[PDB]
C-alpha cells in the first residue's frame, strides 16, 4: 500500500459523523492535546490501542452507542512529514492524569503554528505506542481518508 | 450540591443523538461510573469531584468525551 492506517472507535452525533475528518467533536469537549475551540482529529496506531483511549479509559462500557471502527488512511508521503513526539522529547507533565496545561498547551502550539498536518504522540496509557493527531486546518491534511469499516462491538460491560 | 439530574440528562442526550435509547437506564448506569475508577482522571472516582464547580466541570468533560471522540 502507499498509505498507513490509524483507527478511531466512534460514533455518529447529530451535526457531524463517525467518519468526521473535520475535527467536529474534539473542538467541541477538548483533549489531551488540543482546547476548547480548536479541531484536531484523534486516531491511535492500533484498533487494540484505540479501545483503550475510547472504551476503558473514560469507563464507558455498558452505553448502548452504536461505536464503529474507523479506518484513518493517510498518505505515506503526509506521515513521512509528520512530528514525533516521544516522552523522551515532551516537556515534563505531558502525561498528567486528567491532563493538564502541559500537553494541552504542546498541542495548542503545534497546531497553531502549522508546523506539520499530522503529530504523532505517546498515549498516556501504553507510552511506547502511538496515536496521531491530525490538524484539519493545515494544507497537507489533503488526502487523508476515513471510512466506518465495521461496528464496533467489543464492550467490557457486555451482558449476555 | 452534585446536580444529578444535569449529568444525567447529558447522557440522555448522549445516548439519543449517538445511540439506542429503548430499554436504557441512564440514572442506572450513572450511578455506577461515578462510583468507579475513572482512568481518565488519575483513577479517581467521578462522584468525588462533585464537591466543587471545578470538579463538576472536569467530570461533565469526561463524559462528553465518551461521545467526542477526544482523547484524554
Amino acid at each position: 500500500p502507499v498509505t498507513t492506517s490509524f483507527w478511531r472507535i466512534a460514533t455518529d452525533a447529530r451535526t457531524y459523523e463517525a467518519d468526521d475528518l473535520s475535527g467536529a467533536g474534539a473542538k467541541i469537549t477538548g483533549g489531551r492535546w488540543n482546547e476548547v475551540g480548536v479541531a484536531i482529529v484523534y486516531a491511535a496506531s492500533s484498533r487494540a490501542l484505540a479501545c483503550l483511549e475510547t472504551v476503558v479509559h473514560l469507563n464507558s462500557g455498558g452505553l448502548p452507542l452504536n461505536r464503529y471502527l474507523v479506518e484513518i488512511e493517510v498518505p505515506d508521503e503526509v506521515l513521512a512529514s509528520a512530528e514525533v513526539a516521544t516522552p523522551g522529547n515532551l516537556p515534563v507533565g505531558w502525561d498528567a492524569e486528567p491532563a493538564g496545561r502541559v500537553s494541552i498547551s504542546f498541542g495548542s502550539q503545534w497546531a497553531q503554528s502549522q508546523r506539520t498536518a499530522l503529530l504523532l504522540v505517546p498515549s498516556v496509557i501504553v507510552p511506547e505506542e502511538t496515536n496521531l493527531l491530525i490538524n484539519p486546518a493545515h494544507p497537507d491534511a489533503k488526502g487523508i481518508k476515513a471510512r466506518k469499516v465495521r461496528k464496533w462491538l467489543y464492550d467490557p460491560r457486555m451482558i449476555r | 450540591v452534585l446536580g444529578l439530574a444535569k449529568l444525567v440528562g447529558q447522557l440522555e442526550d448522549m445516548v439519543e443523538e449517538s445511540g439506542e435509547t429503548d430499554g436504557f437506564d441512564a440514572p442506572e448506569w450513572l450511578s455506577s461510573w461515578l462510583r468507579q475508577p475513572l482512568p481518565a482522571l488519575g483513577g479517581v472516582n467521578p462522584i468525588d469531584l462533585l464537591d466543587t464547580m471545578e470538579g463538576q466541570a472536569v467530570v461533565s468533560r469526561a463524559l462528553a468525551q465518551i461521545q467526542s471522540g477526544a482523547f484524554a
